C-alpha cells in the first residue's frame, strides 16, 4: 500500500478552499511518524469489498488460513449470541454482552497485505510552499542526532548487502489440553520460550498443560539489511566517509544491489545498544534507519 | 521373566563350562581345558580368563550365541556373577575380566549404526596419538557427615553420582558428601584415537577417527602405527559441542501432572559414537 | 527502547476434555443452579439478585438444605473441603451477576465487587 | 464437511481419488509428449514391489499432471507434503490386500502386511533458484542440484528412551515425543507408595541414525551480482552413505527454519532462524544424459548395499535397444561416424576426437594376485594457437564427466589441491577437508594455461602420472591415498604462432623427460589455404543464422550408454597375435636417435590399442587395429616435418 503526501496536500488545499478548515497532516506525520503505521492502517479494515472474488485453489497457502481465522472468528461470535437471547433477563446492548465475555483473535494478527509511505517531491511544494523539509539530500554528515522521529531522506552507496532470512516476529502456541492458541510478541533481538501454559481454562485447575510452538501458524516478515557509505562528493576536504545502518522489511526486499547511487527515505529510530561495558555513559543510543522508499538514480 | 531369562542365561553359562571342553582325544588335549584355564590362572594369580567364541557356538547350536551377541550391556553382572560361583567351588581380593576371542565377522567404521549398540562387533584399522595411564574410580565411599560415613557404593557406571537416597543414617537422601580416597578398588586404563584403514576407503572420502579406550588388563598392548583386531562391544559418550548441529532437540521436561500443588531444572542430551574394548590382538 | 511484551490466547480446538469433576467442572454446574433453577410456579433466586443490584446487596441467601434436592454429589464435596469451594462460588456468582448489571442499565436506565454468600439451616443443632 | 486445521484436505477424499489413479494410467504422459505396452505401470510396479519384497516405491510429478482427475490432488502435495504422503501409504497398504485376496496363499499374509511400507516422490518441478524464496514458502518440495563438500559422523537420537528405579527395580520406558521425553516421579509398585530415585540409563535405550551434508549448488539461470552459495541438509536411517562428496546430485527437499541456542549457556534463543534442507528423494543415480561412473570404483558399495534395499546407482539398460545397440555395433562405419557425432561445433581434429572418444574407453584395470594396479588413464596435452576453441572443447568434456573438476592456471597452490584443513562453523571445530585431487578421484580434471604453473605446482603431478596416488604426512593425516583421474590440460607457446625453422621441442617451456612422459602430444596449427575456408563460414554462419539447432545421423544418447555399456562387459585380452608386430614396431621406434621415445611408450600403445578393441565390442586383441594405434601417433609426427 503506498501513500503519497501530494493528493494529501492537494486534500489539504481543497478542504481549506471549499470548508471553513482543515486539521493539518502534512506536518503532523512529518514530526513522529511512528505512531502514523498502525493508527492509519486499523481505519482501513472498516471499510473492504471483501467477498469481491471467489478464492482460487491455487491462490496461497497463507490465504486459506486467514479465511479460516476469519471464518472461526464469526463462528465463534455466532454462539455466543445465541446463548445469551435464550435466557433473557435495542439489541445494540445485547449485541455489546456478547463483545467482552469471548477471547477472540486479534485484528492485528490477520492482516495479509503491507503499507509504505512515500515522501513529497518539491514540484507541489514549489506550487504552495508548506513542510517541504522531509525531502532534501542530506547527508550522513549532515544527520545531526535531533533529527530522531522524523522522516528524511538520504542517499549514498549500497555497500556490503547481507542476505534475505526470515525474521519471526510472534509465535503460536498450541495447549493440547485446554485447546486454545497462546500468542508471544517479540521485538527484542532475543527472547525466551514460555512456561507450561498461560489459559484461563488450565489456570484455577489442578493440572495445567505443557504446550509447544508451532511454524505454520506463526507470523514472518523478509528481512535484510546493509550499509551505505557517503557519496563521497560532500565531504570536507581532509575527511574519510563513513557508513550507516539501514533495516529492510517486507516487500522492498531483493530490490538493493551493491553498488550502486540511491535516494533511501525514512523515518530514524535507535536500536538499544551500547558498546563495551565499561565505557558506557548510562544511556546510550545507537541509531539506525528504516527503509521506506526506493528511487534510484540510474 | 527377564531376572529369570538372563539368570537363565547365567545358569547355562554355568552349565556351558563346568561341562567337557575339548572334544579331542589323547592325541591332542582330552578334556577340561577351561577347567584347566582356572588352575593354570591360579598358579599365576593374574585374574582374567580367555574363553573362545567358537566352542560357544558348538553346543546349543546357536541358540545362545543368537542370545549374547544381541545385548551384551544388558548382560553385564549375569556373566560375572556366576562365573565368580565357579570359582569358590574350585578355587580362593578376586577381580575378574571377561574376553573374547575368535569373531567370525569384522566390519569397518562405515559398517556401524545405532542399531548395532549393545551388540559385538569387530573393527580393524590404525592406531595413532596414543595416551598416557590414567585410573578409574567406580567405588565410591561417600557419606555425610552423619555417623554412617561408610558407604561403599554407587557410580560404577558412566556416572558421577555418589551417594545413593536410602542409608539408614542421619543423613538424608539429599544429604551427600565427598568420596573417601583412600578406601576404594581401582583400575587403570589409556586413551587411544584409531584411523581407519587406507585400502577401504571410497572415492571423495578421507579416512575416519573414533576413539577407544582399554581399561585394566589391555593397557600399553596398543601401538601406534598397528593393525589390530578388537572387541565386539561398543558403547556411547555423551557430546556438549553438537549446538545449532541443526536438528529437533531431545529433551527432559519431567511431568508435573502428578503430585498437586499450591523451577524448571529440566536437561537435554547429545551423545556421540564411541567405543570400548577388552582384547586386543595385533594381526596385521 | 520498546515496550513490554503481550501474552493472550483463545481456545479454538474442544479436545482433551474427560469428565473429572473438577476446578472448571464444577464452576459451570452453578450457572445451571441460579438462572435455571424453578421451583413450583416460581423460579426465586435469579428473581432474588435481580432486586440486590437495585438494592445494592451485592449479597445472597442460601438454603443449603434446598441444596440436596438440587443436586446430590455438590452437598457432599461441599460437606468434605468446603474452604476450597467457597471462593470458586463466588465467581459463579458474579459472572451472572455481570451479565444482569449489563441487563438492568442498557435495557431502560463498571465498578462492581466481589460478593459473599450467607447460608443457613435447622438440621442439627449440635 | 470434516477438515484439518491447517489444510483445506479430507481424508476420504484424499483417499478415494487416489485409488482413483491406481487402476487407471494409459500412457497420459505421452499424450502431451504426443507419441512422436499400453499396460498401466503400477500393477507391474507393485508387483515387483511384491515377488521381490522390496520396499520404497516412488514416482514422478507428471503422473498426476496428465490425468484429468486427481489434478485438484497435485497442489496439495506442494502446500501440505507431510500429511498427503501419509495418507497415501495407508491406502497403498490398502491396496497391497486389495491383490492379496486373488490368490490366497501369499507370502505369510500377516507380516508382509505388517512391514512398514512408504513412498519417495520426486522430479517435482523446477520453477526457480535459492535465493528467490520468500519466507511464505516454508514447506513446499524443492528440487536443487550441485556438488557435496563433506561428511559428517553418524548423530545418534533417542527414539524409545529408558527408566529405573532403585527398590525392586522396575524398568518401565517411554518413547521420544515430537518435542521431549517426560518422566514420572515415581514408578516401583506402581505409582505407589513413593518408593526410590528414578534411574536412567542410556545405553539400554533405543537410537536413530542422522547425518549431517553440507552442500554447494550451481542455480543456473543465475541472478544478477550472485556469488556461489553454501547449504546443508539432514539425511536420515535409510539414507545413510547414499551420497558421496563431490557428486553431481539433483535432490529433491522440504524448506525448514529453527532457532539456534546462544553460547551453550541459557535457553535464550537467538530470532532470525537459521534455515536448511530437509531431504526426500535423491538424485544419486546417474543422469541418463551425462556419463556413468566406474564400476571399479563403486565394487566396496557393490560389495555392500545388497544387505540393505536402497537406490540403484546405475543407469538402468533396457530390453529393446540392446539389439539397437548390437544394430550400431554392425556397423562399417563407426570408425568414422562416432568422432564426428561427438562435437558438431568444430570440424576437425578427427584424431583428436578420437584420442577424446578413446579417453573414455581407456584401457583395462589389471590389478595382480599381490601388486599390479595398471589403471586405465590415458593423459593427453594438446596445444597450439589460439583461436582454435580449445576451451569449447573442454567445457563440451567438462559437462559429460560425472565428476569433473575444471581448473585454470596461477590460482592454485601446492595446499590448493589436497589437505584443505580448515576450521568448523557451527560445530566450531578444526575439520580436515579433501582437496582438488580428491574431487578428480575418478572421471577428467581440466588445466588450462599449463606453461605457467610453478616448480611446487606441477610437482604434485610426478606422483600421479607414476603412482597414481597422494601422499599426505603432515599435521592432520599420515596415511597416503590414491585419486584416480584421465588428466588432459592445454597451454600456448611462447610465439602466439609456433614458426617453422625451428624444434617443436624448443617452443613449449616444458622439460622435455616430463614433456614426453605424457602418453600423446598434440599441436594444432593454422594453415594458409583456402578450400576449408570456404567451408568455414558456411558453416559457422548455418549454426548462427535461422536460430534453431538442426546430412549426418547424430545420437545424441546412443553413445552415453553405448559407452556405459561397454565399460564393464568388455574386458580386451591382448593375446599372442599382437606381440610379434608390437615388439617390432617398438625398437623402430626406438631406432630414432641423434623429442625421444621412452618406456613410457611401450606402455603407451598397448593401453590405447585394446582401448579401440574396447570400441566394437572386442574382448580379445587382433593384429590389425594396432596399425592406426601407431598412425595416431604418428598424426602427430608427420605434423612434426616443418
Amino acid at each position: 500500500v503506498i501513500i503519497d503526501l501530494d493528493d494529501i496536500l492537494q486534500y489539504q488545499n481543497e478542504k481549506f478552499l471549499q470548508g471553513t478548515q482543515a486539521d493539518d497532516l502534512v506536518s503532523a506525520i512529518q514530526q513522529n511518524a511512528n505512531h502514523f503505521t498502525e493508527l492509519f492502517c486499523r481505519a482501513i479494515d472498516n471499510n473492504m469489498p471483501l467477498p469481491t472474488k471467489e478464492i482460487d485453489y491455487k491462490d496461497d497457502v497463507l490465504d486459506v488460513i486467514l479465511n479460516q481465522r476469519r471464518l472461526r472468528n464469526e463462528r465463534m461470535l455466532s454462539d455466543r449470541t445465541n446463548e445469551i437471547r435464550s435466557e433473557n433477563l435495542m439489541n445494540d446492548a445485547l449485541r455489546e454482552v456478547v463483545e467482552d465475555e469471548t477471547e477472540l483473535f486479534p485484528p492485528n494478527l490477520t492482516r495479509r497485505y503491507f503499507l509504505y509511505f512515500k515522501p513529497l517531491s518539491q514540484n507541489c511544494a514549489r506550487r504552495y510552499r508548506k513542510k517541504a523539509i522531509s525531502s532534501k539530500p542530506l547527508s550522513v554528515r549532515q544527520i545531526k542526532g535531533d533529527f530522531l522521529g522524523q522522516l528524511i531522506t538520504v542517499r549514498g552507496i549500497i555497500t556490503r548487502v547481507s542476505d534475505v532470512k526470515p525474521a519471526v516476529e510472534v509465535i503460536a502456541y498450541t495447549c493440547d489440553q485446554c485447546g486454545y492458541e497462546v500468542f508471544q510478541e517479540v521485538n527484542s533481538r532475543t527472547f525466551t520460550p514460555l512456561s507450561e501454559c498461560t489459559s484461563e481454562e488450565c489456570s484455577q485447575n489442578q493440572t495445567k498443560g505443557q504446550l509447544f510452538m508451532s511454524t505454520r501458524a506463526s507470523k514472518f516478515s523478509a528481512f535484510q539489511e546493509c550499509k551505505i557509505q557517503e557519496l563521497s562528493q560532500q565531504v570536507p576536504v581532509g575527511h574519510i566517509p563513513r557508513s550507516l545502518n539501514i533495516h529492510v522489511n517486507g516487500t522492498l526486499v531483493r530490490s538493493l544491489s551493491p553498488g550502486d547511487i540511491v535516494d533511501v527515505t525514512g523515518i530514524f529510530l535507535p536500536a538499544p545498544y551500547t558498546g563495551f561495558k565499561a565505557l558506557k555513559a548510562g544511556l546510550l543510543t545507537e541509531t539506525y534507519l528504516e527503509a521506506q522508499f526506493v528511487r534510484q538514480h540510474k | 521373566v527377564d531376572d529369570v531369562t538372563g539368570e537363565k542365561v547365567r545358569e547355562a553359562f554355568e552349565q556351558f563350562l563346568e561341562d567337557f571342553s575339548v572334544q579331542s582325544t589323547d592325541t591332542g588335549e582330552v578334556e577340561k581345558v577351561y577347567r584347566a584355564q582356572i588352575e593354570f590362572m591360579k598358579i599365576y594369580d593374574l585374574n582374567t580368563i580367555y574363553i573362545d567364541y567358537q566352542h560357544l557356538s558348538m553346543r546349543e547350536n546357536g541358540a545362545l550365541a543368537m542370545a549374547i551377541s544381541e545385548q551384551y550391556y544388558r548382560f553385564l553382572p549375569f556373566l560375572q556373577k556366576g562365573l565368580r560361583r565357579v570359582v569358590r567351588k574350585y578355587a580362593p581380593e578376586r577381580v575378574f575380566q571377561i574376553s573374547f576371542f575368535n569373531l567370525p565377522t569384522v566390519h569397518r567404521i562405515r559398517d556401524i549404526r545405532s542399531e548395532k549398540i549393545g551388540s559385538l562387533l569387530s573393527i580393524s584399522g590404525t592406531v595413532t596419538r596414543t595416551s598416557e595411564v590414567r585410573p578409574e574410580l567406580y567405588k565410591a565411599s561417600f557419606t555425610c557427615d552423619m555417623c554412617r560415613a561408610i558407604v561403599d557404593n554407587v557410580e560404577q557406571s558412566f556416572k558421577y553420582t555418589e551417594p545413593t537416597f536410602c542409608p539408614n543414617p542421619s543423613c538424608e537422601n539429599r544429604a551427600f558428601w565427598t568420596l573417601n580416597v583412600t578406601r576404594s578398588r581401582f583400575l587403570d586404563w589409556q586413551k587411544v584415537r584409531i584411523q581407519e584403514n587406507a585400502n577401504e576407503i571410497p572415492t571423495g572420502s578421507m579416512p575416519r577417527t573414533l576413539d577407544v579406550i582399554l581399561r585394566g588388563d589391555s593397557v600399553e598392548r596398543a601401538k601406534p602405527g598397528d593393525r589390530c583386531k578388537f572387541t565386539g562391544v561398543e558403547i556411547v559418550v555423551p557430546d556438549v559441542t553438537q549446538l545449532g548441529l541443526p536438528g529437533v532437540k531431545p529433551s527432559s521436561t519431567l511431568d508435573t501432572r502428578g503430585i498437586s500443588k499450591t523451577s524448571l531444572g529440566v536437561r537435554d542430551l547429545t551423545y556421540k559414537i564411541s567405543f570400548l574394548a577388552c582384547h586386543v590382538i595385533s594381526i596385521g | 527502547s520498546f515496550d513490554r511484551p503481550e501474552i493472550y490466547s483463545a481456545p479454538v480446538l474442544q479436545g482433551e476434555s474427560p469428565n473429572d469433576d473438577d476446578n472448571t467442572e464444577i464452576i459451570k454446574s452453578f450457572k445451571n443452579f441460579i438462572l435455571e433453577f424453578r421451583l413450583d410456579s416460581q423460579f426465586i433466586y435469579r428473581d432474588q439478585l435481580r432486586n440486590n443490584i437495585l438494592v445494592k446487596n451485592y449479597s445472597l441467601t442460601v438454603n443449603m438444605e434446598h441444596l440436596i434436592g438440587y443436586n446430590e454429589d455438590i452437598y457432599k464435596k461441599l460437606s468434605d473441603e468446603p474452604s476450597d469451594i467457597i471462593p470458586l462460588f463466588e465467581t459463579a456468582i458474579t459472572q451472572v451477576a455481570k451479565r444482569i448489571s449489563i441487563l438492568s442499565r442498557a435495557q431502560s436506565a463498571n465498578s462492581l465487587p466481589t460478593f459473599q454468600l450467607i447460608l443457613n439451616s435447622n438440621a442439627n443443632q449440635i | 464437511l470434516r477438515i484439518i486445521w491447517g489444510t483445506n484436505v479430507s481424508i476420504q477424499e484424499c483417499t478415494t481419488n487416489f485409488r482413483n489413479f491406481l487402476m487407471s494410467f494409459k500412457y497420459k504422459f505421452r499424450k502431451i509428449l504426443d507419441e512422436r505396452d499400453e499396460e498401466l505401470y503400477y500393477i507391474k510396479q507393485l508387483n515387483e514391489m511384491r515377488e521381490l519384497g522390496t520396499s520404497n516405491l516412488n514416482l514422478d510429478a507428471r503422473n498426476l499432471l496428465a490425468y484429468k482427475q486427481t489434478e485438484d490432488l497435485y497442489h496439495q502435495l506442494l502446500n501440505y507434503p507431510q500429511e498427503v504422503i501419509s495418507i497415501m501409504d495407508q491406502t497403498i497398504k490398502d491396496c497391497m490386500v486389495s491383490l492379496i485376496v486373488d490368490n490366497n496363499l501369499d507370502y505369510d499374509l500377516d507380516e508382509i502386511e505388517t512391514k512398514f511400507y512408504k513412498v519417495r516422490p520426486y522430479n517435482v518441478g523446477s520453477c526457480k533458484g535459492m535465493r528467490e524464496l520468500n519466507p511464505n514458502d516454508i514447506d513446499k518440495l524443492i528440487n536443487l542440484k550441485g556438488l557435496v563438500l563433506r561428511s559428517t559422523p553418524v548423530i545418534p537420537d533417542m527414539k524409545v528412551a529408558f527408566f529405573k528405579c532403585n527398590v525392586c527395580d522396575h524398568t518401565m520406558a517411554v518413547e521420544i515425543d515430537r518435542g521431549v521425553i517426560q518422566e514420572p516421579a515415581r514408578c516401583e509398585r506402581i505409582d505407589c507408595n513413593e518408593p526410590n530415585s528414578m534411574s536412567l540409563i542410556h545405553n539400554r535405550c533405543s537410537f536413530a541414525d542422522k547425518q549431517v551434508i553440507k552442500l554447494q549448488e550451481t542455480p543456473d539461470f543465475v541472478p544478477d551480482g550472485q556469488t556461489p552459495h553454501s547449504i546443508s541438509l539432514c539425511v536420515y536411517d535409510e539414507l545413510v552413505d547414499s551420497c558421496r562428496a563431490g557428486d553431481r546430485i539433483e535432490v529433491t527437499g522440504t524448506f525448514r527454519s529453527i532457532p539456534i541456542r546462544a553460547n551453550s549457556r541459557q535457553r535464550v534463543l537467538k530470532s532470525l532462524y537459521k534455515t536448511y534442507v530437509d531431504v526426500v528423494h535423491v538424485k544419486k543415480v546417474s543422469d541418463k544424459r551425462l556419463d556413468v561412473d566406474t564400476s571399479t570404483i563403486e565394487q566396496e558399495l557393490m560389495q555392500n548395499k545388497v544387505d540393505h534395499n536402497e537406490v540403484e546407482e546405475v543407469r538402468q539398460i533396457t530390453d529393446q535397444d540392446l539389439a539397437k545397440i548390437r544394430e550400431v555395433a554392425a556397423r562399417e562405419d563407426l570408425y568414422s561416424l562416432l568422432a564426428r557425432s561427438i562435437a558438431p561445433s568444430i570440424y576437425e581434429l578427427e584424431d583428436v576426437k578420437k584420442g577424446i572418444l578413446l579417453q573414455l574407453f581407456g584401457g583395462t584395470n589389471k590389478t595382480f594376485t599381490k601388486g599390479g594396479r595398471y589403471r586405465g588413464d590415458i593423459n593427453i596435452l594438446l596445444c597450439g594457437d589460439p583461436s582454435t576453441s580449445k576451451s569449447q572443447i573442454l567445457q563440451y568434456v567438462h559437462k559429460i564427466t560425472p565428476r569433473g573438476v575444471y581448473t585454470s592456471g596461477k590460482g592454485s597452490s601446492a595446499v590448493g589441491l589436497t589437505a584443505y584443513i580448515t576450521r568448523d562453523v557451527d560445530t566450531k571445530q578444526l575439520v580436515l577437508e579433501s582437496g582438488a585431487l580428491v574431487l578428480s578421484d575418478g572421471g577428467v580434471c581440466c588445466i588450462d594455461e599449463f606453461d605457467k604453473m610453478s616448480d611446487s605446482t606441477r610437482s604434485v603431478l610426478h606422483e600421479v602420472m607414476e603412482q597414481q596416488t597422494i601422499s599426505i604426512a603432515k599435521a592432520g593425516i599420515i596415511t597416503t591415498l590414491n585419486a584416480r583421474s584421465s588428466i588432459l590440460a592445454s597451454a600456448n607457446p611462447i610465439g602466439s604462432r609456433y614458426n617453422p625453422n625451428l624444434p617443436v621441442t624448443e617452443n613449449i617451456d616444458l622439460p622435455p623427460p616430463l614433456l614426453s612422459r605424457f602418453d600423446l602430444v598434440y599441436l594444432v596449427l593454422d594453415k594458409v589455404d583456402e578450400k576449408n575456408d570456404r567451408e568455414l563460414a558456411k558453416h559457422l554462419t548455418n549454426l548462427y543464422l535461422e536460430d534453431k539447432p538442426e546430412d549426418d545421423v547424430l545420437p545424441v544418447e546412443f553413445l552415453t550408454m553405448y559407452i556405459s555399456y561397454a565399460k564393464e562387459h568388455i574386458h580386451p585380452i591382448i593375446t599372442e597375435a599382437a606381440k610379434t608386430e608390437l615388439v617390432r614396431a617398438y625398437v623402430g621406434m626406438r631406432k630414432m636417435g641423434d623429442i625421444t621415445a621412452t618406456t613410457r611408450q611401450l606402455e603407451s600403445m598397448i593401453r590405447l590399442a585394446e582401448a579401440h578393441a574396447k570400441m566394437k565390442l572386442k574382448n580379445v586383441v587382433e593384429l590389425e587395429d594396432v596399425q592406426e594405434a601407431v598412425r595416431l601417433i604418428r598424426s602427430a609426427i608427420k605434423d612434426y616435418a616443418t
